[PDB]
């Protein structure tokens, strides 16, 4: 009997950690493109000043 | 007999005298002359100036024009004379030039001779439109087991190489040219393949490396290699990858087939960058110019598939890539990858993992399709598809699985010993007879007994049985192109009779 | 033909000449200074006016001082005599010890050598490292390379191949010293003459040093690298030796490049370079070769700037180097040192058919083990290390006593240690690492491998452990 | 984003790069288990006979 | 103080400032900006300033000069373009850690990155 309590678990308490490491990486994903639009948009800055100074 | 041939050439020379349409420098610096002066030149024409050196007018400005510079600047004083020559940039081209090493102008550096080419030809000129062209049929034969069993390449297709640094993307577009040997000496002259080679901004001992290595297995003999390298100046960089394709255009209008190979189009976005931001144009994304995509795309659409009424030859075009951290996202690896039809992603994972050549067939695609392989490799490699394709779902249970159903310990099975048959040594590039045999003795079932560590000592030990042994049914598939229910049944005995003694 | 000044602005001066214009990339001579300043020519403007770099500071200039004009660029003295002193830039003396009197003097800009002037063989130098000679083997006359960060040791690995290589070899050498510390121009002053290297009685010296440090203008940070490869190239062109060449360090080439830049006139590229950043880097490393002349092999440190090698002035070097030796500071911070990248390292004759077919399977069965490693440290973070079955808890103990033993106690970091120096020869390297993969060393811990020499000192040091218990 | 060429995704050895609480609990992990692997193999290599007869 | 036998300590706080009120004296000389705006020799500002902190010998005076700069970071980034410029000029480092202050440790120094060139380990004899 132990050793169904402990298997049935093992399917649950693994099952809930990829639902909160998938609800996780939703979120880091929006960041992840907040970020990477705002790099290029403040490199691209950096050349159009650096030229009309020029 | 040194003396004649020196007095024979300055009798021959034409010291003859012309008129001109000079103009004055107005102030050189970092390879840009301005010149005022030369009221009638066009756009992209090739001037000279007093020291020897020769330039390309990139601005027609209204009160000068601007002029890169084919060379270094150090011979350019301010107030020098820029004479016309009247004419847009022209190569020499034809069939002299096979086995011989140019640079960007087609002047010769290997020291063997001057060209000999009769004929000249424009490097800015179009594409075939739609009407001259037809859809691809017939296979280009590159000898990797992964290329032309899951990624395949026909005669017309363009095919991107992407990849890091250091991970095979030379050697795998160093063997398509040793491969095409066993065509190149026969009879069929509709299966011949000839093969170019342009270096764009590469050191001259790299250069001198591969030149050997194409010299030794006797294949220097139908390929050309065009380098423009590091030390040259930036528009020579500019030019050689235009250089290339207007030789693989005599090929393509006289009926016979090409092959082109530009390593690579990372660096010439480059070199084209740092003469747009020294002649003071609005600058992009990364500081690239507006007209990067009009720079790539017009020199990918010269490569294409005639029809008949037209000759019927063609041209084949493989660019390579060099990604930064595998981010394909990036400016230049998006625009080619847009353009071109299908890409061949080579990992760093992989690559000491054991896979090697390390393709990796989840990203690579090809959107020719079927449709450019033979009957034979077409059979057995559209169930190997499916079966790698059900292996990479299941490669995450590997770890630890032992309890899991017999059906995904069976995927898992043939998934490992389908790997070990795509692996190939360098330099080493088969027949579609030879690669079609090792595929059908691992998709039909002859492997799941063998140990897993066995299968490169047990497919070396069985090629080299049916090259002396059964020489009369790799010459029933060569030629038959399909594989019948004769050899199906003569196939089948043969992979049961060595599976039967093999362990000795 | 004399000219003045019109302008100065930061390191960059204007000249107006009238009669006689110079060309590009000459020396012009300041007069009125009571030093020797001298004005490198970059560009033109018209109306006879040219505009200058620097070689020494700007300060106490004024407009109108009249200057002169050489006819020739940088003549540096070059010759059998300069071995053994310290020189400058342009040529001069700073070891006080007397002036340089030889009888040739070239310039510091010429060309690079044709597609039919250079040599093709290969060899492997051997060094004594174990992590380099393994898995990255360095070759005579090629161009190798030490990349990694701030602070992992890239000049003490180049400190390494001085006191190996350069002792038992026969020709001469070279050290061009590019915007780096100036008290460690002193302490390679200091540590050549203990060891007879450098001799200050009599004339049998065997090294040259060239030194602009970072304390000079940005103008004088990127003529000495040319400087150091003209002397460089004297011996390997008017003589026939085979020589050496150490470079430390050369990220300090490009980037004393992209100062002077914006204020000639300029647009900025990428993060922040130069436009003809690839240009003017690959017109000093097509010099660096070996030609039908001679030899140069060539050892360079390369700073990545904050742990990016995607960063422009790092990513396009990789292109004129043979060999890789990737430092990393994520091994640095374990205690292995050298901190060593194995699966970043890249040789070009890592080929069986060069280096034998027994050497080339125990590279690639050394990276296959580590890469394996790598993927397995995934689980162990949510099973734990006991869970594992016990296959995979054997080919985890075979990589972390490969790991460890590539760790070797070096001479010249005596002081940081206490330890001593180990040289592990080329056939004791591969018949050591043979050993722990096919697993004939299961029975001893993981600390038995730590900072030894061959695989003799890996069991004497594993008996002396176990006494203390 | 993994679901084509373009987007990010993630190669083998991203955890202890990392440097988090999971890239800490695998280093500490790792040695606390060999180092009573190098208490097991060290006290069994002090049973040769032949330095008890030394000793 | 150097060139005359005694000894001297200088302490720059900080060295951050001193060039962010460097790039506004040289925008307005109108001269054009570089990465993050800063000038384009923002090196050669305080690689020249950190050149001259020697240690002399006994024929020119035995005289020494001793510095330590400070430099402010932005939450822990030690890979921004000021606060990597002078580590690669410097000789060692003391990483203070603000995730080791309010756990309880003063002075938080992180001991395992905190280097230091020893000095011809000149620490002394008893330590
Ligand atoms: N099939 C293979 N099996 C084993 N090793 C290989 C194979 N193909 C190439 N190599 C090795 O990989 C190394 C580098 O490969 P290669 O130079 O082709 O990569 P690359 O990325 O094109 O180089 P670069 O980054 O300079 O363009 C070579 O030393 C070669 O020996
Ligand atoms: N043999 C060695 N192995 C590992 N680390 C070393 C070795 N020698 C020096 N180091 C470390 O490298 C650091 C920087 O040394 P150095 O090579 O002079 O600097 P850099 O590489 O930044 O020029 C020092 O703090 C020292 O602790
Ligand atoms: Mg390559
Ligand atoms: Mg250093």
């Amino acid at each position: 009997e132990s050793t169904t309590s402990e298997q049935s678990a093992r399917m649950t308490a693994m099952d809930n950690a990829s639902k909160n490491a998938s609800e996780m990486i939703d979120k880091l994903t929006l960041t992840f493109n907040r970020t990477r639009q705002a790099v290029i948009t403040k490199e691209l800055i950096e050349i159009i000043s650096g030229a009309a100074a020029l | 007999e040194v003396s004649s041939i020196l007095e024979e050439r300055i009798l021959g020379a034409d010291t003859s005298v012309d008129l001109e349409e000079t103009g004055r420098v107005l102030s050189i610096g970092d390879g840009i002359a301005r010149v005022h002066g030369l009221r009638n030149v066009q756009a992209e024409e090739m001037v000279e100036f007093s020291s020897g050196l020769k330039g390309m007018s990139l601005n027609l400005e209204p009160d000068n024009v601007g002029v890169v510079v084919f060379g270094n600047d150090k011979l350019i004083k301010e107030g020098d004379i820029v004479k016309r020559t009247g004419a847009i940039v022209d190569v020499p081209v034809g069939e002299e030039l096979l086995g011989r090493v140019v640079d960007a102008l087609g002047n010769a550096i290997d020291g063997k001779g001057p060209i000999g080419s009769k004929t000249r030809r424009r490097v800015g000129l179009k594409a075939p439109g739609i009407i001259p062209r037809i859809s691809v049929r017939e296979p280009m034969q590159t000898g990797i087991k992964a290329v032309d069993s899951l990624v395949p390449i026909g005669r017309g297709q363009r095919e991107l190489i992407i990849g890091d640094r250091q991970t095979g993307k030379t050697s795998i577009a160093i063997d398509t040219i040793i491969n095409q040997k066993r065509f190149n000496d026969g009879t069929d002259e509709k299966k011949k393949l000839y093969c170019i080679y342009v270096a764009i901004g590469q050191k001259r001992s790299t250069v001198a490396q591969l030149v050997k290595r194409l010299t030794d297995a006797d294949a220097m003999k139908y390929t050309i290699v065009v380098s423009a390298t590091a030390s040259d100046a930036a528009p020579l960089q500019y030019l050689a990858p235009y250089s290339g394709c207007s030789m693989g255009e005599y090929f393509r209008d006289n009926g016979k087939h090409a092959l082109i190979i530009y390593d690579d189009l990372s660096k010439q976005a480059v070199a084209y960058r740092q003469m747009s931001l020294l002649l003071r144009r609005p600058p992009g994304r990364e500081a690239y110019p507006g007209d990067v995509f009009y720079l790539h795309s017009r020199l990918l659409e010269r490569a294409a598939k005639m029809n008949d009424a037209f000759g019927g030859g063609s041209l084949t075009a493989l660019p390579v890539i060099e990604t930064q951290a595998g981010d394909v996202s990036a400016y230049i690896p998006t625009n080619v990858i847009s353009i071109t039809d299908g890409q061949i992603f080579l990992e760093t994972e992989l690559f000491y993992k054991g896979i090697r050549p390390a393709i990796n067939v989840g990203l690579s695609v090809s959107r020719v399709g079927s449709a450019a392989q033979t009957r034979a490799m077409k059979q057995v490699a559209g169930t190997m598809k499916l079966e790698l394709a059900q292996y990479r779902e299941v490669a995450a249970f590997a770890q630890f699985g032992s309890d899991l159903d017999a059906a995904t310990q069976q995927l898992l099975s043939r998934g490992v010993r389908l790997t070990e048959l795509l692996k190939q040594g360098q330099y080493a590039p088969m027949a579609i007879e030879e690669q079609v045999a090792v595929i059908y003795a691992g998709v039909r079932g002859y492997l799941d007994k063998l140990e897993p560590s066995k299968i490169t000592k047990f497919e070396n030990a069985f090629l080299s049985h049916v090259i002396s042994q059964h020489q009369a049914l790799l010459g029933k598939i060569r030629a038959d192109g399909k594989i019948s229910e004769e050899t199906d049944a003569k196939l089948k005995e043969i992979v049961t009779n060595f599976l039967a003694g093999f362990e000795a | 033909a004399t000219g003045r000044i019109v302008a100065v602005i930061g390191a960059v001066v204007d000249v107006q000449f009238d009669e006689g214009l110079p060309p590009i990339l000459n020396a012009l001579e300041v007069q009125g200074r009571e030093t020797r300043l001298v004005l490198e020519v970059a560009q033109h403007l018209g109306e006879s006016t040219v505009r200058t770099i620097a070689m020494d500071g700007t300060e106490g200039l004024v407009r109108g001082q009249k200057v002169l004009d050489s006819g020739a660029p940088i003549k540096i003295p070059v010759g059998p005599e300069t071995l053994g002193r310290i020189m400058n830039v342009i040529g001069e003396p700073i070891d006080e010890r007397g002036p340089i009197k030889t009888k040739q003097f070239a310039a510091i800009h010429a060309e690079a050598p044709e597609f039919m002037e250079m040599s093709v063989e290969q060899e492997i130098l051997v060094t004594g490292i174990k992590v380099v000679d393994l898995l990255a083997p360095y070759a005579k006359g090629g161009k190798i390379g030490l990349f990694g960060g701030a602070g992992v040791g890239k000049t003490v690995l180049i400190m390494e191949l001085i006191n190996n290589v350069a002792k038992a070899h026969g020709g001469y050498s070279v050290f061009a010293g590019v915007g780096e510390r100036t008290r460690e121009g002193n302490d390679l002053y200091h540590e050549m003459i203990e060891s007879g290297v450098i001799n200050l009685k009599d004339a049998t010296s065997k090294v040259a040093l060239v030194y602009g440090q970072m304390n000079e203008p940005p103008g004088a940070r990127a003529r000495v690298a040319l400087t150091g490869l003209t002397v460089a190239e004297y011996f390997r062109d008017q003589e026939g030796q085979d020589v050496l060449l150490f470079i430390d360090n050369i990220f300090r080439f490009t980037q004393a490049g992209s100062e002077v830049s914006a204020l000639l006139g300029r647009i900025p590229s990428a993060v922040g370079y130069q436009p003809t950043l690839a240009t003017d880097m690959g017109t000093m490393q097509e010099r660096i070769t070996t030609t039908k002349k001679g030899s140069i092999t060539s050892v360079q440190a390369i700073y990545v700037p904050a742990d990016d090698l995607t960063d422009p002035a790092p990513a396009t070097t990789f292109a004129h180097l043979d060999a890789t030796t990737v430092l990393s500071r994520a091994i640095a911070e374990l205690g292995i040192y050298p901190a060593v990248d194995p699966l970043d390292s890249t040789s070009r004759i890592m080929d069986p058919n060069i280096v034998g077919s027994e050497h080339y399977d125990v590279a690639r069965g050394v990276q296959k083990i580590l890469q394996d490693y790598k993927s397995l440290q995934d689980i162990i973070a949510i099973l734990g290390m006991d869970e594992l079955s016990e296959e995979d808890k054997l080919t985890v103990s075979r990589a972390r006593k490969i790991q460890r033993f590539l760790s070797q106690p070096f001479q010249v970091a005596e002081v940081f240690t206490g330890h001593l120096g180990k040289l592990v020869p080329l056939k004791e390297t591969i018949k050591g690492f043979q050993q722990i993969l096919a697993g004939e060393y299961d029975h001893l811990p993981e600390q038995a491998f730590y900072m030894v020499g061959p695989i003799e000192e890996a069991v004497a040091k594993a008996d002396k452990l176990a006494e203390e218990h | 984003s993994s679901d084509t060429p373009e987007g990010v995704r993630s190669g083998a050895g991203a955890v202890r790069d990392a440097g988090g609480a999971f890239g800490k609990k695998e280093q500490a992990d790792e040695e606390r288990y060999f180092r009573a692997r190098a208490r097991e193999q060290l006290a069994a290599l002090k049973k040769h006979h032949e330095n008890e007869i030394s000793h």
